[PDB]
């Protein structure tokens, strides 16, 4: 039985509107929004035990819920504050007691957008020493002088997404800590045999999928609005 | 409509003190207010047993009071119901 | 709350055991669900316990359940890196979808991976397109070596993180190192071993 | 010698917040326990109210009841919710719960629920069913109880173990009040009865226990078949009421009398003469 979500991140402006999306192709009349924050078990918003019924949770105070339909279950944050920071779960379910949980969404809601700003991507090849040392290549993917802190950095070779061999940071860090809306840094490494880099028809890419603005979020600085957008860098292998 | 009986528990004789029951029965829903009256004033510390329903669902409720009965005096079970315009009340008539 | 873990958090070496504790004050239990929740992901069920007096595994996971006491242990044998995670207790009110949850908020669990054939070194990295720019990686030390923050503010460091080579069943840590500087001097304000190779 | 046990549950829920769940249980025709909404613990009635339970089973039980009077309590407002807005408050729900006791270890047990008045719900066997005549919008409610495996096998227990045996004890507790004797008295009374020159006579018999009772009007020896038994009407103090009533000739009321018989006069007929 399975739940998707969407968007699965997301980043908003205090007072602007917000709307989690739940789908589910099971025909479970239940579905159930909560938020996890930290220090705290997940908490029950709204629920729905058919299309056109919402109830009240545990904590439905400033959220609407909607269920057009069996198969989606909106949470709607009409007036959107940075105490509605949190991920969200949507769950489906029948008359048994099973809730079955989607992948979750990610909501940031700032005070203010004047900061937002993609990454810069740069890709760093292997060292030969590393190569003749270990027999192994380390790439290493930086994401540079981004605002807000939410991004997605993933590794593909040859159109195809790679785990094995990947760390990358658990957090960005400050590039200055000093000042207020700081931007952020992140690095990631991605490992493979001497031999795999050294097939010149491997294709290496590190992928960062930035969220930021929207289409009808206003924009009234000079430089580019900065959209949710992907940015990457890439290199050939080679002997 | 709820029905309303009134009945005394021992042969009633004039000064003597005895008890007066009124049994209210065919009523839903539950919620009722029933009033023993003398001379048509409300008697104080009434007693009720604990109300319970029959076989056919229908709800019964027996009210009950200490009283002597005299050649004047007057008694009575009065009855507020959602089921009814204006409160049903029974007298007590020692002779039925 | 209703539903409490204990630890709150822990760290353990690979291939040690751990228990996690659950205590509710719920009423009724119908039933107590396991979860595991990997950093930034979603909630993967490990088992549910249903009765009076209860025992499940799957796998190195196991679970008893004392319904009396209103108690609850998860087992995890043999412990590995991908077990770091947050592991979560829920109980169920109702045996039915008329049932509220009942949310525990975690134990965090970090599982030190066992490094077998450290090779610690600094190495340079250029860049794809601009080859003028570079980062110094730090690999292959044990993980008995901490990597401290520069004292340079120029300079940029991160935390230490572990990846795994899963068809060599190998694993290295690395932490990485930029600035606009060379790789030398990059991790002097970290005590890292005296066997680490610099390259010319 | 044929008892039956009924647990009587009345439950109100006026709006979303509000509701009162009482309930009173019976041993035949006395009354043995009381649970009214505003008490945490269930009251006995009688001395012999727990019956053969020890201290301790008695507790694991009410403990059982406590839980069940609060969960019953939001499942319902839970179901309200899930057929919203086909059904809404205020809402009536009665449970009629217990056995019937019959001779050498035989027993029925049921577990009848009635929703605004109307018997629409039964526990059988393993499962909650509705009944016919019922409404179809509660198949979803039924499947819903049915899904809950664990209230199923703890109803099955209490029922198919714990009732029978429960009673089997009330029985021998309370041997003594249940076989009380209590003697009828009698006295005669008469009104106009909207008619153009008929009386009615009235024969009052109260005090009287068990229920089974004999009342009829005589002249002489020749039972007067226009005799009408009213109701049996309850007592405070656990004894029936009963009146007998005879459409007569004005002038004529003389030559009757009522006969009262009963099991508690030991072959002694009551006989008031008019
Ligand atoms: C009945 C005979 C009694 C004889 C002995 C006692 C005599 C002494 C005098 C007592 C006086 C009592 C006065 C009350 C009289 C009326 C009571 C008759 C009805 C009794 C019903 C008993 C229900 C007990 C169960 C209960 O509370 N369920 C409640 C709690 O259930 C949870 O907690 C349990 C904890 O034990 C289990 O979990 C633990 C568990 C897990 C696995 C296993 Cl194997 C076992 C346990 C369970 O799985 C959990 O879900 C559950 O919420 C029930 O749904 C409550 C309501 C049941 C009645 C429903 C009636 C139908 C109404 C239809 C409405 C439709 C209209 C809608 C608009
Ligand atoms: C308790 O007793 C019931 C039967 O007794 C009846 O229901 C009680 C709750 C009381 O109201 C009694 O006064 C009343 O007479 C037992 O129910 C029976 O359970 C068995 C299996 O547990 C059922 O057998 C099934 O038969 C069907 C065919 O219809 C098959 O599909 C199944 O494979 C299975 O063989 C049986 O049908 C059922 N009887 C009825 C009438 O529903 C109940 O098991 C018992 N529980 C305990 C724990 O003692
Ligand atoms: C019937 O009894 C229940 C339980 O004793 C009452 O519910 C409680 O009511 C108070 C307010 O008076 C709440 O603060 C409690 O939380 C309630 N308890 C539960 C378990 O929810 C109920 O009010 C009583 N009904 C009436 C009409 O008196
Ligand atoms: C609910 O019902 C009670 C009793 O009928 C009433 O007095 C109370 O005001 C009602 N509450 C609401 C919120 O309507
Ligand atoms: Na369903
Ligand atoms: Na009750
Ligand atoms: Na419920």
């Amino acid at each position: 039985a399975a739940v998707t979500q969407s968007p699965r991140n997301k980043v908003a402006v205090t007072g602007g509107k917000v709307t989690l999306s739940c789908n589910q192709t099971n025909n479970h009349n239940n579905m159930y929004w909560y938020r996890q924050d930290t220090g705290h078990g997940l908490r029950l918003i709204h629920y729905s035990y058919g299309a056109g019924s919402t109830e009240k949770g545990d904590i439905p105070d400033g959220y609407k819920a909607s269920r057009p339909s069996q198969e989606n279950f909106s949470l709607i944050l009409e007036l959107a504050t940075p105490s509605q920071t949190s991920v969200y779960f949507c769950a489906s379910g029948d008359e048994g007691y099973t809730q079955y949980f989607g992948p979750g969404t990610r909501l940031l809601v700032l005070e203010d957008l004047r900061n937002v700003t993609p990454p810069k991507v740069s890709l760093f090849e292997p060292s030969k020493a590393e190569i003749s040392h270990t027999q192994k290549a380390t790439l290493v993917c930086l994401a540079t002088g981004f605002y807000p802190d939410h991004v997605e950095l993933s590794w593909w070779v040859n159109g195809k997404e790679v785990h094995s061999g990947v760390c990358t940071d658990p957090q960005p860090l400050k590039e200055q800590p000093a000042l207020n809306d700081s931007r952020y840094s992140l690095s990631s490494r991605l490992r493979v045999s001497a031999t795999f880099w050294q097939n010149p028809r491997n294709h290496f890419r590190c992928q960062v999928q930035f969220y930021g603005l929207s289409e009808n979020d206003e924009w009234t600085q000079d430089r580019a609005k900065p959209v949710t957008q992907i940015v990457s860098a890439e290199a050939w292998g080679r002997a | 409509t709820p029905q309303i009986q009134v009945y005394s528990r021992h042969p009633p004789e004039n000064g003597k003190p005895n008890i007066l029951n009124c049994y209210v029965t065919q009523f839903h829903p539950p919620h009722i207010e029933i009033q023993m009256l003398k001379n048509g004033k409300k008697i104080p510390k009434v007693e009720m047993s604990d109300m319970s329903f029959s076989k056919d669902w229908s709800f019964y409720i027996l009210a009950h009071t200490e009283f002597t009965p005299t050649e004047t005096d007057t008694y009575a079970c009065r009855v507020k119901h959602a089921s009814m315009a204006e409160p049903k009340t029974v007298y007590w008539d020692r002779d039925m | 709350t209703q539903v409490e873990q204990s630890p709150q958090s822990l760290v353990v070496r690979q291939g040690e055991n751990c228990v996690l504790q659950c205590n509710y004050s719920v009423t009724p239990d119908n039933h107590l669900r396991w979860f595991k929740q990997d950093t930034g992901k979603g909630l993967v069920s490990l088992t549910v316990l249903v009765d009076q007096k209860d025992k499940t595994s799957n796998g190195r996971y196991s679970a008893t359940l004392d319904k009396d006491a209103k108690h609850s242990t998860l087992h995890i044998t043999a412990t590995l890196l991908d077990d770091t995670a947050t592991y979560i207790c829920v109980v169920g009110d109702r045996g039915s979808a008329l049932g509220r949850l009942h949310f525990g908020a975690g134990t965090q669990l970090i599982v030190i991976p066992d490094i077998q054939n450290p090779d610690p070194a600094v190495y340079q990295l250029r860049d794809s397109k601009s080859s003028d720019k570079s980062v110094c990686l730090f690999t292959d030390f044990d993980s008995q070596t901490n990597v401290s923050q520069s004292k340079d503010s120029d300079v940029y460091i991160t935390d230490k993180c572990v990846l795994d080579m899963r068809s060599m069943d190998f694993k290295s840590n690395s932490a990485v190192a930029w600035s606009n500087f060379a790789c030398a001097n990059a991790f002097n304000n970290s005590i890292i071993p005296e066997d680490t190779f610099f390259p010319s | 010698k044929n008892y039956t046990f009924r647990c009587l549950q009345m439950s109100s829920f006026a709006n979303r917040s509000w509701s009162r769940t009482d309930s009173v249980v019976w041993l035949g025709d006395l009354q043995t326990h009381r649970w009214s909404n505003d008490s945490a613990t269930i009251s006995f009635t009688k001395p012999w109210s727990q019956g053969k339970l020890s201290n301790q089973q008695w507790e694991k039980l009410q403990h059982m009841f406590q839980v069940y009077r609060v969960s019953f309590t939001r499942d319902i407002q839970e179901l309200v919710k899930m057929m919203s807005p086909k059904e809404d408050y205020p809402i009536e729900i009665q449970l009629s719960a217990g056995c019937e006791m019959y001779p050498g270890n035989a027993s029925e047990s049921f577990l009848h629920v009635a929703f605004q008045g109307k018997y629409v719900v039964r526990f059988w066997g393993t499962s909650w069913q509705t009944v016919p005549g019922a409404p179809s919008w509660l198949d979803l409610p039924i499947k819903v109880l049915n899904a809950d495996q664990g209230t199923s096998a703890t109803v099955q227990m209490l029922l198919n173990d714990t009732c029978p045996l429960f009673v089997r004890g009330l029985l021998e507790a309370g041997k003594s009040d249940l076989e009380k004797q209590e003697k009828p008295v009698a006295w005669l009374s008469s009104v106009p009865s909207s008619a153009h020159g008929h009386r009615q006579l009235v024969c009052h018999v109260s005090g009287f226990y068990p229920k089974p009772v004999w009342v009829m009007w005589m002249r002489g020896d020749q039972e007067q078949q226009g005799t009408h038994r009213g109701d049996f009407l309850p007592n405070a103090d656990e004894t029936w009421y009963l009146q007998a009533t005879l459409d007569v000739e004005a002038g004529e009321e003389a030559g009757l009398a009522c006969r009262v018989k009963h099991s508690s006069l030991g072959g002694q007929d009551i006989i008031l003469y008019w």
